[PDB]
Order: C-alpha cells, then sequence, then structure tokens
RNA sequence: AGACCUGAGUGUGGCAGGACUACCCGCCGAACUUAAGCAUAUUACUCAGCGGAGGAAAAGAAAACAACCGUGAUUCUCUCAGUGAGCGGCGAGCGAAGAGGGAACGAACUCGUUGCCGAAUCGGGUCUUACAAGGCCUUGAGUUGUGGCACAAAUAUC
RNA sequence: CCAAAGAAGGUGUUAGCCCAUUGAGCCAUAAACCUGAGCGCCUCAUGAAGCGAGUAGCACUGUUUGGGAAUGCAGUGUCAAGUUGGCAGGUAUUUGUCUGCCAAAGUUAAAUACAGAGUAGGAAGACCGAUAGCGAACAAGUAGCGUGAGCGA
C-alpha cells in the first residue's frame, strides 16, 4: 500500500453488509431511546403494582475481586445465611420481606461480615410489615515518627523473599546435602 | 441399600457374569426389530435415575443403532473442491449414536415425548439404547405435578433440537464456563454475538 | 436491499451484437431481454444503495453544548442583534424583557392575549401569525403543510403555568432548567427575542454559574 | 485459625489486613470421611462377580514378582498412575487376604 | 457533506483525477497487506521495520488485572493534594496524607524535587523515590 | 385345569401426520473470493440440503471465576479489545475470557440416591350443584416401588 | 368573535370561526385480568448412611476453536476412583502442598432476537414522487412465456 500510513487491520472480510445477496449480522441501535422510555415505563408500572413494597431488593456491600479493584466496593448479590443469622433473620423468611439471599458466599472476613450486618439492621428498623392473617387479628493530620526506615529495602527483602524462595531452598539443601 | 447392591453390580460390566448375561441379551436383541417396546426396562434402577417412574403414560422403547464412523454420502466417493474436504469414510459425524437413538424415536412415534435414554448392550455391530418416553395426553401425567411440564408445547419434540441429555453433551454443554465460552449458550448464539458489526447510535 | 435486483438476469455476451450488460431472461413479456442489475438500466439498482447504518447522530462535547447555549443567551440581551435576527421589538419596554410571576396564573387564553399586547409582544406574534403559508416544495406532501416564522419564546421556571398560552400561534414556552439551542438560535442564527418571567430570570445566576464561581 | 496478612504487598502473607474467619463446615466435607457402607457393598459385588479380566492378569504379575509391569499394564489400560497405584495396591492386598 | 467532496469539483474531467494512461481500475497491487515480502518490500521495510518474525517467550491467558502499576512521579504529587493542604506543609510539621491505591495509582517513582512534602501511601516504591521523600521531610508508608 | 412372563386380534378414549419458518434450536455443509499464483489458511463452523419449536428460543440454580481486603444462577449492553493475549505457508489474515459501569431480577425448585415409613399412590366407576388436589367402592395398574418426611436457606416426626 | 380547542383532514381558490376533528366526561359490558393474595357461603387442605458408570478419563483417528505436548465434540479400543475421594486452577511428566467446586437426571419469568413471517392496532420520516418507489399507485405474482423446475411485464 502506498505511503507511510499505518497497516490496516480492519476485520471486515466476513459477510456483514446485507448485500442484495446476503443477510449479514448488522446490529443497529436506532431503537435505543424508545427502549429507554420503555424500560422506564416498566419500572414505574411495576412500582405501581408492587406498592408499597420497595422497588428493588436489599443487597449487600461487597468488595471487588481483583487486585485492580480491591480499593473499590459495590453491591453484591445476596446476604449470606451466616450474616442473616447474626442479625437474627433466618433465610426463607428474609426472602419474603425483600432481603436478597444467596446460599453461596463464604464470609471469609469479619470486617466484611459486619458491614452487611449493620446494613441489615438499619433496614429492619425502617421496615413496616403489614399485618398478614387479618387486619384486625394483628399478630405481633499526617505525622512522621521513625525518621528513616529506608522503605524500599524493606519492600524488596519481602518481595525477593518469595521470588527466590524456590531457588533459595534448593540451594539451601544441595549445599547442606553435602556430607 | 437395595439400589446400591444393584447399582454396584452394573458397574462391573466386564465381569464373567455381566459378560455372560450381556452376551445372551446381545443375541436376543440382535434378532429383534430396531424399535421394540418393553413392559418394563432392563435397568430399572437406571431408568428411574433417568426419569422412569412406574405409572400410566410411561414408556420404554429399546432402539438399535448401527455403529462405526460416518461415510459421507457422496456419489462414487467423488468430492470436488479443494482437498481439505476430499475425505470420505473419515468424518466422525457430531451427534452421538445416543442422540440418534433418541431421534429415531423422534419421528417414528409422534404422540410420545422423550425424556432420556441409557446404554444397554454393545456389539461388534449394533448398539442398543432404551429410550424413556411420556404421554402429553395421559391423565395421570397432566395431574402429576412433577412431569406435567412435559405436556407444554415447548417440549414437543425435544430430542430433535438436542435438548435431552444426549443432545446436551455433543453441544458442549456439560462443561459450563471457560471450558466452553464460545459454544454457550449455543455456538450459533456466541458466534452471532462476536460476529455482529454493532453500530452505536452516537459515534 | 433487494430493490432493483430480483431477476434471473445474465449477460448475453459478445457475439450477439448488443451491449454486454446483464439482461432479463424469459420470453413473451415486454421486458424480456431488457437490461438489469445496473444503475443505468431502467429500474436497476440505485448507484450505491442507501443504508440504515449511515451515521445519523453526531456526538457533541458536553462542554461545547453548554458554551453554545450560554453564548446564545448573551445574544438575547442585545436589542441590535434581535432587531436583525428578525423580531419586531419596536415597543418592547426593555431588552431582557421581564414580567411578573403571576403570568402562570392565567387560565382562559383570552387574558394571556391582552398580556402580550401589554408588554408589546403582540406585534411579533402577528409576524408569526401573518406569515403562515403553504410551502413551496415537496415538503407539502411529506407531513409538513405550513411554514410559520419563529416567535417570541416565553420562559416559565416550573413546568406549571403552561396553560393560558398553549394555543397562541407561534409562541414557544420553555422551562429554565432545560433550555436548548434549537429554540434559542433557530436556524443557527443567534439572538431570539425571549421573554423571561421574574422567577425564571432569577434562576440563571445559580444555573449557568458565573465567572469565578 | 489462619494467619493474618501483613499490610505489605509482598511476599510472605501479603495483602491488606482483615480478621480472617475459619472455614465453615460445608455439606461437601463428608466426601473425605470414609464410607463404611459402600466398602461393605462393593465388597460383596466384588466377591460376587469374581475378577475383571484386566484384574486377572495384574493379579498374576504380582505372583511372579514382576511389579513395575503390573503398574505399566494398568496405566496403559487406565491412563493415570493414581488410577493405577490405587489398583495394584488394591491387588497386592487381594493376595494378602486369600492366604 | 457531499457538496465539499472532490467528486463534486470533478464533474466534467471524465477521469476524476485517476489519470488517462494508467487508469483507475480495480486492484493494482494486491488486496490489503498482500505483498509484504515481495512487491511491497520497500514500504514494509522502510516505514514498518519489524513487522515480520517472532519474538520473546510466550504468555498464554494474559489477564491484565494482576499486573497493574500506573505509577506517578514525586514531581507530580500536587494534583493528589487539594488546596489548603498544600498551603500548610513543612519539614517536621503536619503534612497531608496522599493515598494512591485509592487515587488510582500504584508505584511511586523518582523524577522530581517533590514540591509539597507529604506522607504517601503507596503499594510500590523505588530506590531514588524513597530517598527524596525521606530526605525532603516526608515519609513513605506502604500499603497493599 | 389355571396362573405368570413374552406376544397378538377387536371394542372404548385420544394423539403424531401438513402448513408457517424473519428470528431460534440440532445436524449436514460448499465453492466463487483473498493470499496479487496455489494446495494448509481465508471466504466459513456462512449460502444450498435435512429435522424442530416458540411468542421468543436457547441457557440456568456452580464439578463457576479468580489468586483478591476476594467474587456468586442464566441472559444482555458498555468496556475489556482488532489486544505488548493467542492462533497463522507466524504470510494473507484470525481473535476471545475473568475483572469493572449497567439492563433484569420477590428466583428459584423435584426427582434418583441414603435414612425412616411401606400403596397412604394412580386410573376407573359413583356420590356430594363438582370428570373436587373430596367421601365411598374397585386383582383394574402398581411391591421388578407409586407415595409421604429430612438433608446445610438444615438442625425431630403426631 | 372562540381558544384547557392553532390539529396538519374535507370543501368549486390560501379556512382557528363552512364540516369533520381537537377534550373533561357519559352509557353499555361472557369469561379472564387487576384490587385488605377484592368479599361472603358449603365442603378441602395446611404453621447413622449415602448423594447419579461403558459415565469421567486414556490411546488412535477425524473435526472444530484464540485454546498453544491437544478448547469442545465424534467414532472404536480401553475403562476409573469414591478409606484423607473426584474435577478445575490455559506447557507435557512425576511428587508434595494450596484455592474453588461436587460432573455423568429435570423443570424456570424478565432483561436478549425478529436479518425476506403473521395477527389486531397507533405513530411518523431532512426518503422516492408514475423510466423513481415493492416486480406490483391500476381486475399484479395478473396478462404473457417455458414440456417442466421456473420466468414475468
Amino acid at each position: 500500500p502506498k505511503g507511510n500510513n499505518a497497516i490496516p487491520h480492519v476485520h471486515q472480510k466476513k459477510h456483514w453488509n446485507p448485500c442484495s445477496s446476503q443477510k449479514g449480522n448488522v446490529k443497529v441501535f436506532l431503537n435505543q431511546p424508545a427502549q429507554k422510555h420503555r424500560r422506564r415505563r416498566l419500572r414505574l408500572l411495576k412500582a405501581k403494582k408492587v406498592f408499597p413494597r420497595p422497588l428493588k431488593a436489599l443487597r449487600p456491600q461487597v468488595n471487588c475481586p481483583t487486585v485492580r479493584h480491591n480499593m473499590k466496593r459495590r453491591l453484591g448479590r445476596g446476604f449470606s445465611p451466616a450474616e442473616l443469622k447474626a442479625a437474627g433473620l433466618n433465610p426463607q423468611y428474609a426472602a419474603t420481606i425483600g432481603i436478597r439471599v444467596d446460599s453461596r458466599r463464604k464470609n471469609k472476613s469479619e470486617e466484611g461480615m459486619n458491614v452487611n450486618v449493620q446494613r441489615l439492621k438499619t433496614y429492619m428498623s425502617k421496615l413496616v410489615l403489614f399485618p398478614m392473617n387479618h387486619k384486625k387479628v394483628q399478630k405481633g493530620a499526617v505525622s512522621a515518627e521513625e525518621k528513616s526506615m529506608c522503605v524500599y529495602a524493606f519492600l524488596k527483602k519481602n518481595h525477593s523473599a518469595v521470588r527466590f524462595f524456590g531457588v533459595r531452598s534448593a540451594r539451601a539443601a544441595r549445599k547442606e546435602a553435602a556430607k | 441399600g437395595a439400589f446400591m447392591y444393584l447399582n454396584e453390580l452394573w458397574k462391573k460390566k466386564s465381569s464373567d457374569v455381566m459378560r455372560f448375561i450381556q452376551r445372551i441379551r446381545s443375541w436376543e436383541f440382535r434378532h429383534q426389530h430396531t424399535v421394540v417396546r418393553l413392559r418394563r426396562p432392563t435397568r430399572p434402577e437406571k431408568a428411574r435415575m433417568l426419569g422412569y417412574k412406574t405409572k400410566q403414560g410411561f414408556c420404554v422403547f429399546r432402539v438399535r443403532v448401527r455403529r462405526g464412523g460416518r461415510k459421507r454420502p457422496v456419489h462414487k466417493g467423488i468430492t470436488y473442491g479443494k482437498p481439505k474436504t476430499s475425505g470420505v469414510l473419515g468424518m466422525k459425524l457430531n451427534k452421538n449414536n445416543q442422540a440418534v437413538a433418541e431421534q429415531r424415536l423422534g419421528k417414528r412415534f409422534g404422540n410420545l415425548r422423550v425424556l432420556n435414554s441409557y446404554w444397554v448392550n454393545m456389539d461388534s455391530t449394533f448398539k442398543w439404547y432404551e429410550v424413556i418416553a411420556v404421554d402429553p395426553m395421559c391423565k395421570t401425567i397432566r395431574r402429576d405435578p412433577r412431569i406435567n411440564w412435559i405436556v407444554n408445547s415447548v417440549h414437543k419434540h425435544r430430542e430433535q433440537r438436542g435438548l435431552t441429555s444426549a443432545g446436551r453433551k455433543h453441544r458442549g454443554l456439560r462443561h459450563k464456563g471457560h471450558k466452553a465460552s464460545k459454544l454457550r449458550p449455543s455456538y450459533r448464539a456466541a458466534w452471532r454475538r462476536n460476529n455482529r458489526i454493532v453500530f452505536l447510535r452516537k459515534r | 436491499r433487494l430493490s432493483g435486483m430480483n431477476h434471473s438476469a445474465h449477460s448475453w455476451g459478445t457475439g450477439r451484437a448488443v451491449a454486454r450488460i446483464p439482461r432479463i431472461s424469459g420470453g413473451g413479456t415486454s421486458t424480456s431481454g431488457a437490461g438489469a442489475f445496473g444503475n443505468m438500466c431502467r429500474g436497476g439498482r440505485m448507484f450505491a444503495p442507501t443504508k440504515i447504518f449511515r451515521r445519523w447522530h453526531r456526538k457533541i462535547n458536553l462542554h461545547q453544548k453548554r458554551f453554545a447555549v450560554v453564548s446564545a443567551l448573551a445574544a438575547s440581551s442585545v436589542p441590535s442583534l434581535v432587531m436583525s435576527r428578525g423580531h419586531r421589538i419596536d415597543n418592547v419596554p426593555e431588552v431582557p424583557l421581564v414580567v411578573e410571576d403571576s403570568i402562570q396564573g392565567y387560565e382562559k387564553t383570552k387574558e394571556a392575549m391582552a398580556f402580550l399586547k401589554a408588554i408589546a409582544a403582540i406585534d411579533d406574534v402577528n409576524r408569526v401569525n401573518d406569515s403562515r403559508e403553504i410551502r413551496a416544495g415537496r415538503g407539502k406532501m411529506r407531513n409538513r403543510r405550513y411554514v410559520a416564522r419563529r416567535g417570541p419564546m416565553l420562559v416559565m421556571p416550573n413546568n406549571k403555568g403552561t396553560r393560558a398560552f398553549r394555543n397562541i400561534f407561534g409562541l414557544d414556552l420553555a422551562n429554565v432548567s432545560a433550555l436548548n439551542l434549537l429554540h434559542l438560535a433557530p436556524g443557527g442564527h443567534v439572538g431570539r427575542f425571549v421573554i423571561w418571567t421574574k422567577s425564571a430570570f432569577e434562576q440563571l445566576d445559580k444555573i449557568f454559574g458565573t465567572f469565578t464561581e | 485459625a489462619p494467619t493474618p496478612r501483613t499490610g505489605i504487598i509482598a511476599g510472605f502473607n501479603k495483602g491488606h489486613v482483615t480478621t480472617r474467619r475459619p472455614r465453615q463446615p460445608s455439606p461437601n466435607d463428608r466426601f473425605a470421611v470414609p464410607h463404611k457402607h459402600l466398602r461393605a457393598v462393593k465388597a460383596i459385588i466384588a466377591d460376587l462377580v469374581g475378577l475383571s479380566p484386566l484384574e486377572k492378569r495384574v493379579q498374576e504379575f504380582l505372583r511372579v514378582g514382576k511389579e513395575k509391569r503390573a503398574l505399566k499394564y494398568c496405566k496403559k489400560r487406565l491412563g493415570d498412575f493414581t488410577a493405577a497405584k490405587k489398583k495394584r495396591a488394591k491387588m497386592e492386598e487381594a493376595l494378602r487376604h486369600a492366604t | 457533506p457531499t457538496r465539499f467532496k472532490k467528486c463534486r469539483h470533478q464533474r466534467g474531467s471524465t477521469f476524476c483525477g485517476y489519470g488517462r494512461v494508467g487508469k483507475h481500475r480495480k486492484h493494482e497491487s494486491g488486496r490489503g497487506n498482500a505483498g509484504g515480502m515481495h512487491h511491497h518490500r520497500i514500504n514494509f521495510d522502510k516505514y514498518h521495520p519489524g513487522y515480520f518474525g517472532k519474538l520473546g517467550m510466550d504468555h498464554y491467558h494474559r489477564k491484565k488485572n494482576p499486573m497493574w502499576k500506573p505509577t506517578i512521579n514525586l514531581n507530580n504529587l500536587s494534583r493528589l493534594i487539594a488546596a489548603e493542604e498544600a498551603a500548610k506543609a513543612t519539614k517536621g510539621g503536619t503534612l497531608p496524607v496522599v493515598d494512591l491505591q485509592s487515587s488510582g495509582y500504584a508505584k511511586l517513582l523518582g523524577n522530581g524535587h517533590i514540591q509539597v512534602p507529604c506522607i504517601v501511601k503507596a503499594r510500590y516504591v523505588s530506590k531514588l523515590a524513597d530517598k527524596k521523600i525521606r530526605k525532603a521531610g516526608g515519609a513513605v508508608v506502604l500499603q497493599a
């Protein structure tokens, strides 16, 4: 190809254009806003039928999985059957009152279990059950201490502690494996 | 448990006894039609595990499937085009023999609906699968809470789309995620996700 | 996509003493042997058939959209631009014309008329009203029959208070929280004649911000 | 009682600090604990049907004293050593109990 | 805007600027990148040296998350400090804490007379970045 | 004599059969084309052929990701990413996945097995305003097992 | 002169006022549908042990994939474990730990597709304007052509 231009990698070889011959895998979003007004109209109608039940279920605060996202926190799926036991709620019941439950969650920290528990509690307070069986029956400043730690040398020493762990023990044996 | 002593026995197939019993049966089946009904299945613990409860509207048919690789049905063995496709007596098909054994009952008997099949005998020639069917029109079934889903029209021919357990295997659906990303929910669905050319309204 | 295509047409080729374009195959009809599959052929394809995946909608920088409306208002406060942008503006008492907040209280429309005649705006809405004609063009047949000149938009801060003006020919109600260029500078030309209601006119300092804050 | 992680990002017990809860007992935990009933059931059905033909021959390799062959023959016909080393180890004790 | 296109100035030229002798035709050189080693060799070995061959060891299944180090310079620690924290800072005094893994960065590099002294919470540090902060009256408290 | 098992004939009650096929789901499945030739490759797991269904279909309730302060059915969108992945006469070309922002979401359940029960089951007649999720009856099916109770959202069955 | 109605259709010329529309509301109503799971009535219900076998694997072959000493699948051969078990953790082997998870049975709504479907409806378009736009503004998949598949104004 002619000139200094970049080497085109556009992948259009497969049949996509719907040429008078063929059909062709073209997806077009011209309906985007009409489906924007539709998803809303259907959140309202369900809000109008669900009344007076809160539109979306209660769900936990959850840590993001990888080392890129540890700093970040979002809303996971369910509350554990453990975290619900702490707040006193058994599942199969909290299921009906609009607390989203999932049996698979490991709660492998306490500091993570709490944040969901006091997230349960402040929900239970504001919760108004309506009477079920009958209307009448009514069942019940940065400082600086240690001047100089030479921080880096402490990061390597622990970093190169693992990196060489394999070679360092092998040497450590075949060195003393002699006699 | 009774199911255990019986099930741990079928798990020694190569033993002298389960070689001998199996041998007489291969003989007897060899002399019978491709599709033949039994009053009750020959592996009653396996038919139940696969869903056969003894009630009205529960059928078990044995089937024959001739075995071996697939010879392409091209005239005089002559294939055109470029040589990559030139082979015959070389491809292995894709559907199982079993997924065929369920589809053999697929058009021959129209009223029935198929649940699952299971391996029975194996020879140097045929291979037998007993297919468990069910009736959409049986009264003991519609009023049964557990199988009355089969009466729905969505399940009408569920063997012909590969929705049974034999059909779920060859579609690659046993391995869930990451062993199959590209074939789920189905190859044609994942192929169409990846191969669309999508135009965002605002570019 | 199939337009100007469905035919069995092939080309006769050389040796037939005729052009080499493809020709319809068959017999006994008026179009037997006629040309096909080309933009030149009567009824062939169009040259490069139009598509739905044309780029219809342009992005705009969020900032420039703000800059543009802001910049479009500073032209609404200048009587000289508004003069030449076309509005009469002869008897208008003052450039950012401003009116009371009670304007939202009208209910009958007959009263909102004598309002417009009181702040003099009835002279412009008679420029819109006397300019209504049937189009010159094919647009008549598309669903656009009539052309009107653009009028004296009126800006009411809440959605409420619309009524008392709705049937006025050529006046454009607008909320303050949502202001769009297309009505502030229709045609790209800047300095529409605007009428700000008192509670609306106050909102600006806290909506569009100011220098330094 | 798992060890706590050190706030450093490397390399022994790395990672930001929380208190770590022990693993909870799960229904899957019974997979490791021995099955006393099957080993009794798989005993009869074994005694019942006699010996598999693959098991016949590895039975004999042990008699002669060839061992590594009794291993190799099982790998070929099984495909894993942990499948095979659970086999001749099952066969070495088949000669034990008979005498 | 098809009214500004070069086609619209070329009505009447009959050749549309593609030439009378060598005509426009279809594909002169092969379609696309075709001809890399052969009849385009001068172009790909002039403007694009290195396009051909294999290099380096092979990493299957590359997930970019476990390797994430946006870094930053000492020179650039200002914009992680709001105004009025940077106004009050001194060596030995009280000075603002700058967190990185919350600010979207990981390593702390060298390259500058740190402008505003700080205590910076950083996953990774470097040798010469360590000294300057430690020397200029800040500190480095590493996190994970 | 009679029973059981296996297999026939007839009556009684019903169903499958073709159409539609844009989308969807199984199989079968090319070449033109690109590589400036052409054979692997590409076009393409596409057109054509065969089978099947819905108002969506398919998927789905972890033998899943990750290696983390850890996420939590399926589908879908943005982005990951036309990729310092990877595949490739390592040429032409091909090309994903987890994470993240979101749509949705009352979202989950029952069989087999095991343990305790052991015909409590199903059909057919009839009766109750009723082809009752009912009462009665019934060698008719069914013990070669229908059904009830509990399995981690658990932690006694009248 | 009307405007909570300026709506864009009709009429012998260019219509807010010649007509129809334009809008709060009115009557009629198989079942379903929706509402203190709408509300009464008779009967009817109801708060130690194991966990899926010609299966998973493995070899050969063929196929498909970004999946590389093999991602998935198929044919044939071979064929498990469950007594610290099994699979996955993207370089094969052997060995020790470590993390997740429990395959070989099933049902399941929404978010998703309509790329040459259909039904009963409604909105329109910076589009074409009778050699254009569907092949078809019209007694058009008609007249006409071919033995026929088909062709087709």
